Order: structure tokens, then C-alpha cells, then sequence
């Protein structure tokens, strides 16, 4: 995985 | 022009190929087409690096 297509942080 | 796009809430990077920034600072996108990080352009740093979409939000 490319570093745009990374998981997303979770909401705070 | 352009829209510009807000941090909603502070993050700490874990890799340099992402940025740190706090609530409120601002960002101008240099690519959103890639995925869910976008590379961006902080103004209040002057460094560019990935951001995570859900942290922000456009100017509106």
C-alpha cells in the first residue's frame, strides 16, 4: 500500500 | 481560487511523510486523488507532507 491509500487514524 | 481545508483536531505523526499539526491550522492540497491521506502543504509550518482526510475539513 502506497502512502496515500494508508488506514486513516481513528476520530480523536 | 482555491479551498482551503482546516485541521478539525490536533495529530502527531508517526512517519516524516506525514505531517504534525494542530486544530486550526490551515492546509493548501497538492494531491487528494491518491487515497484516503492527502499530500498537503501546511501554512502555518511551510512543510508538505501526507494528512489524513478525516482530520480536516474545506473552508466554508
Amino acid at each position: 500500500v502506497s502512502l496515500a491509500r494508508r488506514p486513516l487514524p481513528p476520530l480523536p | 481560487g482555491v479551498t482551503l481545508f482546516v485541521a478539525l483536531y490536533d495529530y502527531e505523526a508517526r512517519t516524516e511523510d506525514d505531517l504534525s499539526f494542530h486544530k486550526g491550522e490551515k492546509f493548501q492540497i497538492v494531491n487528494n486523488t491518491e487515497g484516503d491521506w492527502w499530500l498537503a502543504h501546511s501554512l502555518t509550518t511551510g512543510e508538505t507532507g501526507y494528512i489524513p482526510s478525516n482530520y480536516v475539513a474545506p473552508v466554508d
